[PDB]
């Protein structure tokens, strides 16, 4: 008939995730003389009508 | 348009407001009504709810509750809560 | 050496005003110093023009020695609601909003 | 975009790719339009952590622009240091001093601009409809005739 | 469970009088009609609108239960 | 409320608040486990996995036994490098909810994402 | 309908001020988002006025920022304030 | 088998999304992609659409949750741990790490019994 | 018959039309639309074009509400039997 949940559901399995190591410098120059960042102080507004 | 009942209060089944905040607001409104009736000195209970929202949520909350009314408003994402308790519908949108 | 508890604290001694950081591309020591000055400045003139508050804040950061990262002149813009994108010197931009004031404060240097 | 059939002829339901938590609709006012604009379609994508960083790889297009900015600033600094050194006799001015010296009151002007904001106010308004009263009326042929008479 | 409360007796008694008057049935419950029975017997108010006004102002109402007694307590 | 009773029959749901209750619980747990902000060594990477295991047990404790909880914890070093993580999960709309909390220290950023799916 | 914006105060050339107003009208209609409007003005100005430029659009804000002489223009449209300065 | 979660099927779905966005696979391929702030936002949304669509096409009755994280060209220490609470016989969780030239990304797929 | 109304609008500052427009718009919109939800949308749209965005108006025959509004941008009036409240926040 309709759905039921009597069967045990107690098993947990965990699989690790990793990234292979490489030289930290990696032919790259840290940062820039000028850094450009966009910051918004106004939260997005959504209009909903309820009657 | 599909109304749903949660925690003893009828509100839109798809909740515009955040699940955490919406539950707190509904509980606070029910407690306020238990103390002050909507029929007598109804203006005072609405003012108390608005001040309460500012203390635990982002400021400039707008609260409108009436037995019969129709309104359309612009609100911030997850800042609109509409629910019905008994025959009274309470709608609050955070700006 | 202190009232109630002797020798105070390394943590107890310094208190920071409540604030929200939209973005913090700056040294932590520099940001903490700016937040304390901004909170005190707003407290000194509550319900006052934002431009007046901004001018005092710009003078304070410029006046303090060893707080200059060079390049463009230090310039801070304060508005309750504003949207902008500005080119800035690397690690010279601090953005924060005071919870009590509820006004966003933007400080950065552009060359 | 698939539909799962519930056992024992239950009302059918299906799963969807769109994230439910994300706002149903996002509306942004457009000055050119001059009226509120509402977009039913939304990105509906959730990111736990978003990070933007100033990391550039060698010979990048962006890196070339950064080099031009450094060269232009250096050229102005080089011209300013050389001109001051050339104008004066045995000038000992430091490069850092020349950069500070390059900035001038006429050269750089700072103006503070703010936008007028109305003070936020809190007001409570209560509306209550006109009082209604119960009325009972009984009409009979004799009563109608009596008024008529 | 009282807690040191004198209060008037003249009125407190009146309510009990009119109450048991119509509630004499001993049904244990009270309806919206019974509340008006009293005022309808003696003729306290002109129309039910009066009693209904104050009562309604109290909070709410229904069909019948027992809390209706409030009508007299407030009457 | 026959329709409300009918709604229980199609799906029980057991929709306990999960948007911030899990987020408040994970945020409190993350601060204690993180300890010193400065530590970011290679030996600590093994320790990061231990923090994730403790987090899953706490989610079950906070009124989530009926739901199935999937939690992913990412530990990374930020030197101004920019990386954005977005998670999309297909679930019965309004029958499931997820809580995401992001904590960023001066040199270490830790993000925890918890996914709950109703099952029976 | 959107009328031409009125500048409260500016330090720009007669040829230059017309270009800023022309760019501003196109930018407002193209992007609904306030931040997007600011982003478009800075990029368009970079080709015409060089590498250093800054654009901020705030409905209500007050601030003072150092700017190169003759490169600072501030114009307010109906119900919106846009401020752009160079270096 | 026909309606049973398979680790091999999940891996191929993630592979299709990575190949579809920028992979011509090994030889006879000339692709050089550099992470950009504007491009990264588009890639996460586009990659998620392909992984969900790819999983869905051969998908059984399983609840699917996908999380995508893009590393900023390595040069930092990042470790990702995945914990799943589900019946072991009913479901399995697989995390795949992908190296794609300049940009490194990690894709995790969660399987829930239905 | 709108015996008592609350008026908080600028006078002789060239913003005098906002009060006049609200009374005129409410009478025209309420009669034609004849819907509580529709009246709020129409009044908000007309005011938004003329005086910019961030305007919220709620129309109900009987209702109780408390809200924070920008000074001199809130007007409360009764159009016939119906009561219309419009204010600007943000």
């Amino acid at each position: 008939k309709e759905f039921n949940n009597p069967i045990n559901f107690q098993d947990t399995e965990t699989r690790y995730g990793g990234i292979q190591n490489q030289v930290v410098n990696i032919n790259q120059y840290v940062q820039r003389n000028p850094n450009f960042i966009d910051l918004d102080n106004i939260a997005e507004l959504s209009e909903h009508s309820v009657n | 348009q599909q109304y749903k009942t949660f925690m003893g209060a009828r509100v839109l089944w798809p909740p515009e407001c955040a699940d955490d905040i919406l539950e707190g607001a509904i509980r606070e409104t029910q407690d306020a009504l238990k103390k002050f009736e909507i029929a007598r000195e109804g203006q005072k209970i609405a003012e108390h709810l608005k001040k309460y929202m500012d203390d635990h949520f982002d400021p400039y909350w707008h609260v409108f509750f009436g037995k019969n009314f129709g309104c359309q408003a612009v609100h911030n994402k997850n800042r609109f809560i509409y629910f019905y308790i008994e025959k009274t519908a309470f709608l609050m949108y955070q700006t | 050496m202190s009232d109630s508890d002797s020798d105070e604290g390394r943590v107890v001694e310094e208190p920071l005003p409540p604030h929200i950081i939209r973005f913090n591309d700056m040294a932590q020591h520099l940001l903490k110093k700016v937040i304390r000055q901004a909170d005190v400045l707003i407290k000194e003139n509550p319900q006052g023009l934002e431009k007046d508050i901004a001018l005092n804040l710009v003078k304070f950061v410029k006046s303090q020695p060893e707080f200059k990262i060079g390049d463009g002149e230090w310039q801070c813009i304060i508005g309750k609601n504003f949207g902008c994108s500005l080119t800035f010197d690397a690690n010279v931009l601090a953005f924060f909003d005071l919870l009590p004031s509820r006004k966003s404060i933007l400080l950065f240097k552009s060359g | 975009l698939t539909a799962q059939e519930l056992n024992e002829d239950m009302p059918s339901k299906m799963l969807e790719p769109k994230n439910p938590q994300a706002p149903k609709n996002i509306t942004v006012y457009d000055y050119y339009t001059r009226k509120f604009k509402t977009d039913e379609l939304v990105d509906q994508m959730i990111v736990h952590f978003s990070m933007d960083g100033d990391y550039i790889w060698k010979e990048s297009n962006e890196y070339k622009t950064q080099e031009e900015i450094r060269d232009t600033k250096k050229a102005l600094i080089k011209e300013a240091m050389r001109k001051q050194e050339s104008e004066e006799p045995g000038a000992n001015h430091d490069e850092e001093a020349i950069k500070q010296t390059l900035r001038n009151k006429f050269n750089y002007n700072t103006r503070e601009c703010q936008t007028i904001n109305p003070s936020i106010r809190e007001r409570g308004v209560s509306t209550e409809p006109p009082p209604s009263d119960t009325i009972c009326g009984n009409i009979t042929q004799w009563e109608i005739f009596d008024a008529y008479y | 469970m009282a807690s040191e409360v004198m209060n008037l007796s003249e009125e407190d008694i009146q309510f009990c009088q009119k109450a048991f008057s119509d509630y004499d049935e001993d049904g244990l419950g009270a309806i919206k009609v019974s509340d008006l029975k009293l005022a309808l017997e003696n003729i306290g108010c002109s129309l039910s609108e009066n009693d209904l006004f104050k009562m309604i102002s109290e909070v709410d109402e229904k069909n019948t239960g027992l809390i209706k007694f409030s009508d007299f307590l407030n009457i | 409320r026959k329709r409300e009773a009918s709604l229980i029959t199609l799906n029980y749901i057991k929709n306990r608040f999960y948007p911030s209750k899990i987020q408040k619980i994970i945020k409190e747990l993350f601060e204690d486990r993180l300890k010193g902000v400065e530590y970011d060594p290679n030996n600590a990477n093994q320790l990061s996995e231990r923090l994730v295991l403790e987090l899953r047990e706490k989610i079950k404790r906070g009124k989530v036994p009926r739901y199935k909880i999937g939690v992913q914890v990412v530990f990374g070093e930020i030197k101004g490098q920019g990386l954005r993580i977005a998670s999309k999960c297909l679930w019965d709309v309004q029958n499931d909810n997820y809580a995401s909390y992001t904590y960023t220290s001066e040199k270490v950023y830790c993000t925890g994402i918890v996914f709950g799916c109703y099952f029976e | 309908m959107n009328h031409e914006p009125e500048v409260k105060a500016t330090d720009m050339e007669e040829d230059m001020i017309k270009r800023v107003k022309e760019i501003a009208i196109n930018a407002v209609k193209e992007y609904k988002q306030e931040k997007q409007i600011a982003h478009y003005i800075k990029y368009e100005f970079d080709k015409i006025d060089g590498y250093g430029w800054n654009c901020i659009v705030g409905r209500n804000f007050g601030s003072h920022i150092i700017h190169q002489t003759k490169k600072y223009i501030f114009f307010k449209i109906n119900e919106l304030c846009l401020l752009l300065w160079k270096a | 088998t026909d309606k049973e979660y398979i680790s091999e099927e999940v891996q191929k779905a993630i592979d299709d999304s990575v190949k579809q966005v920028f992979g011509i696979k090994d030889d006879s391929s000339q692709v050089t992609i550099t992470y950009n702030k504007d491009k990264v936002n588009l890639w996460t949304q586009q990659i998620i659409d392909y992984t969900i669509r790819g999983l869905n096409k051969l998908g059984k009755h399983f609840k699917y949750c996908v999380t995508a994280i893009l590393q900023q060209t390595n040069h930092a220490g990042i470790s990702v741990q995945i914990t799943a609470y589900q019946d072991t016989a009913t479901d399995g969780s697989l995390i795949q790490c992908y190296e794609i030239n300049d940009i490194y990304a990690i894709v995790s797929v969660f399987a829930m019994a239905v | 018959h709108a015996n008592e109304q609350i008026i908080d609008m600028p006078e002789n500052s060239e913003m005098k039309s906002m009060k006049n427009d609200a009374f005129s718009q409410a009478k025209f919109a309420v009669e034609n639309y004849k819907f509580e939800n529709k009246i709020s949308s129409h009044i908000k749209k007309f005011f938004d074009e003329k005086y910019g965005p961030n305007w919220h108006c709620v129309v109900g025959k009987h209702f109780n509400a408390y809200v924070s509004y920008d000074s001199k941008n809130f007007i409360f009036f009764y159009e016939g039997q119906l009561a219309i409240l419009l204010y600007r926040k943000g």
